[PDB]
């Protein structure tokens, strides 16, 4: 998990 | 009113119509996985969407129950006895973990009327073997431990052995459960095929989903779930903190009002490095800053990040991605208030809803 | 009912009496720092023996003032604006983490009487790992010697250090030398020094006598009220956690689920890691049974650990973890919405009270 | 940290 964070 | 979460609709609502999208083109259905994301003033605008939610135990039951409403299902690796005769007025489908638990509780099943479901573990690690899959695992049951003869009363056959992946393992993983108890498959009414499918990461391979679900729907006439979690609420939610004060000691030191070990616990134990908005990597950006939390903790440090212009007292620093496995598993260690609750509604307006105190600290203790 | 965490007031008293032979000894002052143990119901128990507590913010200050008493002291790295007037009103000991902090609220710390004190980076680490160690290089804790604005101490009557973690006297000594050789001209003017916690002073071996002779020379020599803030030396195996085995399956050996969760009630477990002891329990192949013990939760990480016992474990069996008053009920969670464990409190005379019960309300109100 | 000494 929280890999995948973007702005 | 900072630190606090900020949850988007319209973010929401992005990963909701590819779920629906999912939905549509194969006739499956999917569940939220509460355990991901449980901020129930969200849970009307996610349910017009999927069909329900799961649950972990009792209390994730009961709240996608109260607060959604559809189809209410649950696993848990063990049952508490005082507690399974509410879990099966609430549930619509219960999902055991072992032969032994399934024969503890089938006679108050079968008298409840709900559906009952085994969970299997196929034994085909696909990540780094938290697998689900790996030696000694105490999720789901083995083929070895598989009692045929025991089957009589389940209706459905659920697994889950995915963590932030594609639609390949997955088909892979199917392909296994075919393999290994296939021959158990056409009596059930439905299976579940578990979450960690990052369905609404950019790029996931849908077409591959929906034919990997419509093609087992055909086979084996049964109803497909997907209970996703972390995809229902990806990047759709941010914790905004304000800097409270800077200083020097080899270098640029904000200490914010938000704090790690707290607020966003994963990025310590994992660790990992939430993004900012408007943040660069050291050297990225003309000021670097190591970013710390409030707290007495020496080891609540976010991170180091760059920005183009300088961090002072008052300024506001967004972290993004914070809406999954964050407030479901926050704490007031040091006696750090939570963060308050906020929604953006699509329609652009703020409401506040939800803010903490000192008896939310204070109620844990005694 | 389990999960549960017990406190045990007998054990508890047995680090206190060693906490007040200190007292005794140097006529410093002790305080408990909550962030280790913050278990109200033990507050009077605690001030009978101790002066007061310390806190890392306001919240912690208002439980330490309204549950024990005594003295109420308190440090953070940045206040809040709109938290300093209340924590004014509680506090009778305040310290700032730098001198924009200190000259920020000076104005009103004049106005309320109350005593102000600096926090003081003495650059000297001791700790084995140096992600926890509050003197490593970038720490955001304290002042250091190069930051240090001997023009702004007016109105400041202490200074303060923490940079201990379980250890003995000696690393205290020695950084109590250095806080000497770096800041010495700034000690005599102060009334107070308070050499923060981490001191191991009720671990069986502790170097009282050490603690002591370094302790009264300080005071004599700066004619300074000492403070010491352990937290963890407080509550130190003076408490358990209880649970009841569920399930017992076999998959590649033995494996037990237990009613209690390491993610959500003893997350240092996972996070540090470390291996808590278990009452009966050996290491693996020690005993005739190799268990994996596992939580309740839908976590394939919540594993707590790998224990030997002389006889099997059977749905229904309890096991007793140990030490699991420190760093736990203060910091816990309701993940996957497991239920937070009940507290008892077991009384000097063997009867056990309960202390407090959760439900279904605490995991929701949480969430929305 | 702050786990080291436990015992039964
Ligand atoms: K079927
Ligand atoms: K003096």
């Amino acid at each position: 998990h929280h890999s995948s964070g973007l702005v | 009113q900072t630190p606090c979460y900020v949850v988007d609709e319209a973010l929401l609502e992005r990963n909701l119509v590819i779920l629906k999208q999912v939905i549509d083109r194969t006739g499956c259905k999917i569940l939220l996985a509460q355990k991901a994301f449980s901020m129930f003033a969200c849970y009307p605008l996610i349910g017009s969407y999927l069909n329900g939610t799961t649950a972990s135990g009792l209390f994730e039951a009961r709240l996608g129950k109260e607060e959604m409403g559809g189809e209410t299902h649950i696993f848990s690796p063990a049952y508490r006895e005082d507690e399974i005769d509410e879990i099966l007025s609430l549930c619509d489908h219960v999902i055991f973990n072992s032969f032994s638990q399934w024969e503890k509780y089938k006679a108050k099943v079968l008298a409840s009327g709900k559906s009952a479901g085994l969970r299997l573990n196929p034994e085909h690690s696909t990540q780094d073997h938290y697998d689900p899959c790996s030696p000694g695992s105490r999720l789901g049951i083995t083929l070895k431990k598989f009692r045929p003869d025991l089957l009589d009363g389940i209706e459905g056959l659920h697994f889950h052995t995915l963590c932030e992946q594609d639609a390949a393992p997955l088909v892979e993983t199917v392909a296994v459960v075919e393999e290994k108890f296939g021959p158990w498959l056409s009596q059930m009414k439905w299976l579940n095929f578990g979450g960690g499918h990052h369905i609404t990461r950019p790029g996931y391979d849908i077409d591959a989903l929906v034919s990997c679900v419509s093609r087992v729907q055909e086979r084996y006439g049964v109803q497909v779930y997907l209970e996703p979690g972390e995809a229902v609420a990806l990047n759709a939610g941010f914790l905004v903190s304000t800097v409270l004060d800077v200083l020097e000691n080899s270098g640029n030191i904000a200490v914010l009002d938000t704090s790690a070990a707290c607020h966003m616990p994963d990025v310590l134990e994992m660790p990992y490095r939430p993004p900012i908005a408007g943040g660069g990597g050291l050297g990225e950006k003309a000021y670097d800053y190591r970013l710390g939390g409030p707290t007495c903790l020496a080891g609540d440090v976010i991170g180091d990040y760059s920005f183009d212009e300088p961090l002072s007292p008052g300024s506001r620093v967004v972290f993004c991605d914070m809406a999954i496995y964050s407030m479901v598993k926050n704490n007031t260690f040091n006696g750090m208030n939570l963060p308050a609750i906020y929604l953006k509604k699509q329609d652009g307006s703020i409401q506040l809803v939800r803010k903490f105190g000192y008896e939310d600290f204070k109620t844990r203790l005694s």
